[PDB]
């Protein structure tokens, strides 16, 4: 569900307030197959939480740190 | 749809539950002894 | 040593039940009561341990008030459907033709079900089938209500669902909880960071507005970013200005 | 103000630059000394406003 | 009931005390309505 | 002036980022005009004076 | 009638032209896109008023 929202938002909401919003609906095109379920995110996000922290693991953060960096990747495109 | 069974299942949840928590802590500990971890917050409270 | 003190400790919750049962309406008022009081102390004393748990003497006042209201709008609709079907209403078949446990247990499900973690709702259905055999649970479906839930997820980018579907799990949340705004003034969603409460009732509240044509504004506090003082108010020390 | 480059400076300089870049909020975690107030001034120096 | 009436004829005041959910405060609004009284119901903290 | 030199940035600094937060909204604000070349639109700019 | 209409047609002929008047853009070094006639638009700006 959060993988479904984050792709519609991408494929809405233009990052600058249009070429912009065509790169974000190919980058969402191209990102899609691994935001799935039992996909690489999913799988890799598992396997973190088998890992130690500084702070405590919550899913959230990992997911909103990947998003934000994710529309800087459409932004240097 | 057996109550026995019912409260023995929470019972065991409990137990084990609070069983890997005493043995988590009691190494943690053994650890610290050693000087093989840091001393940590939690840890200083349960030592103390 | 002004005071004289009474101590209240166990409330007689079977007449109390018995009593108000019997003044609604309910014809099977002792036997209903004799199954209700000892299936709460079951709940009580049977499901997981959970902070978020209460099953005292104001679960049971709310369920039986619940089950009144249940019970006079199940008549309503009764007659409502005979008149549209024939003529033939008449209050004494209706009262005797009336299935008072199936009432009770929606109620009970009603008011109950949204408390419960997830593994916790097998022991209640099977806590309900050894105290009321036989009878089930079945919800009512909200078409309308669905309907603008899902124009409203469309519109924020939500994802909405039905049954098992991904997000059907949500929308039975959102659904449980206007069931217990409806029933209650006080409501509370307790679960871990990020389970989908904001955003569950925000989807509820614009889907309310879309409904029912009165639209609706909700006030967001932090309770502890602010002093209490600041929170509650003040009386002032010097001038006894509020 | 000056800043010897290395690996995990040059990394945190990327990092730190895509997190504040969409303006949100993030934390550095680490143990006093470490350089953490230096990445962060050093990763504002590239975003002038 | 009795042991209320019994603090009132007394001239003293009443407590009745226990865990939440016994049915106090609406015990003693009950029976200030049963008297025909006009019963007000405070709920007390640090700033009274 | 301050592109072309290179010893401006050495020798004026502070001054040096001033003059770029200013072409960076100089720059901004005349491709707004750019996409909208039209006399009136550009009057319609809000706070434009 | 025929003699107002040269205040209508003065009145016309202000609002075409101020809603087909485009500023003169011209390049500049590939790094903007600058503005040029200036002594046409101030001549036209004060003989309209
Ligand atoms: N039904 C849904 N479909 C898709 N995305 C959703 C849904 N519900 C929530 N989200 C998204 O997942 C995240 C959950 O945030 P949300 O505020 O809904 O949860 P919460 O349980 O109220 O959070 P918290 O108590 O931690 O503030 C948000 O990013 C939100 O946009
Ligand atoms: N890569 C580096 N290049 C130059 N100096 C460094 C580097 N890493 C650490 N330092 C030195 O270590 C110190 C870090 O302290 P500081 O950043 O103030 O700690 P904190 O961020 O925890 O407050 C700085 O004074 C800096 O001189
Ligand atoms: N004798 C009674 N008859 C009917 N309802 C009762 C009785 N005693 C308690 N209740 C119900 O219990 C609920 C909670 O009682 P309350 O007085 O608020 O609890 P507390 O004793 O903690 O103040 C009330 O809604 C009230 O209707
Ligand atoms: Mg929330
Ligand atoms: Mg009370």
């Amino acid at each position: 569900m959060i993988f479904n929202n984050f792709l519609a938002r991408l494929r809405s909401i233009p990052l600058d307030e249009s070429p912009m919003l065509q790169i974000q609906r190919d980058a969402a095109t191209i990102m899609q197959p691994y935001f799935t379920s039992n996909g690489l995110v999913t799988k890799a996000l598992e396997h973190a939480f088998q890992l130690e922290h500084i702070m405590d693991l919550t899913r959230l953060r990992c997911l909103g740190s990947l998003f934000s960096m994710l529309h800087q990747a459409c932004r240097n495109v | 749809k057996d109550p026995l069974f019912r409260f023995f299942e929470r019972e065991v949840k409990m137990g084990a539950k609070l069983l890997q928590d005493v043995r988590q802590d009691l190494a943690d500990v053994v650890q610290v002894c050693e000087g093989k971890k840091k001393q940590t917050n939690y840890l200083r409270t349960l030592i103390n | 040593k002004l005071f004289r003190s009474l101590a209240m400790t166990k409330p007689d919750r079977q007449l109390i039940a018995q009593v108000m049962l019997y003044s609604q309406g309910f014809r099977t008022a002792e036997v209903l009561a004799n199954k209700i009081v000892p299936f709460f102390k079951l709940c009580d004393e049977q499901l997981s341990s959970q902070s978020h748990y209460d099953f005292g003497l104001r679960a049971l006042k709310s369920v039986l008030v619940s089950a009144g209201n249940v019970k006079r709008e199940r008549i309503q609709k009764i007659k409502r459907e005979k008149e549209e079907r024939g003529e033939a209403v008449d209050e004494g078949e209706i009262a005797e033709n009336l299935p008072e446990q199936e009432i009770l247990i929606q109620s009970v499900c009603e008011t109950m079900v949204p408390k419960l973690v997830a593994e916790d709702i097998p022991l209640l259905f099977s806590l309900l089938s050894d105290v009321f055999p036989g009878v089930q649970y079945h919800r009512g479906e909200m078409t309308a209500l669905r309907e603008e839930l899902k124009k409203v997820c469309q519109e924020m980018y939500l994802t909405y669902g039905d049954g098992e579907e991904v997000g059907g799990m949500w929308v039975e949340k959102v659904l449980q909880l206007y069931q217990i705004t409806q029933i209650n003034h006080g409501l509370m969603m307790v679960g871990p960071s990020g389970s989908g409460k904001s955003m569950a009732w925000r989807v509820l509240l614009k889907a309310l507005e879309r409904l029912e044509g009165v639209e609706g504004v909700a006030h967001i506090i932090d309770p502890k970013a602010i002093s209490k003082d600041h929170l509650y108010g003040t009386l002032d020390p010097n001038t006894r200005e509020w | 103000d000056v800043v010897v480059p290395t690996l995990d400076t040059v990394r945190h300089e990327a990092l730190l630059y895509t997190w504040l870049a969409e303006h949100k909020p993030l934390v550095l975690c680490g143990p006093p000394g470490s350089g953490k107030t230096m990445t962060l001034f050093s990763a504002l120096r590239a975003l002038p406003d | 009931y009795l042991t209320m009436t019994q603090a009132l004829e007394a001239r003293l005041g009443g407590s009745p005390f226990g865990p939440a959910g016994t049915g106090k405060t609406e015990s003693v609004k009950a029976l200030g309505h049963q008297l025909g009284r006009f019963v007000l119901v405070f709920n007390c903290d640090e700033t009274f | 002036i301050f592109t072309g030199s290179a010893d401006i940035k050495h020798l004026l600094p502070v001054e040096t980022q001033r003059f770029q937060s200013i072409s960076t909204e100089f720059l901004a604000l005349m491709k707004k005009v750019s996409k909208s070349p039209l006399v009136m639109d550009v009057l319609n700019i809000q706070g434009v004076q | 009638a025929q003699g107002e209409m040269a205040l209508e047609e003065f009145l016309k002929q202000i609002r075409e032209v101020w809603n087909t008047y485009e500023l003169d853009l011209v390049n500049y070094q590939n790094k903007c896109r600058l503005i040029r006639g200036w002594d046409d638009l101030f001549n036209k700006v004060k003989e309209h008023i």
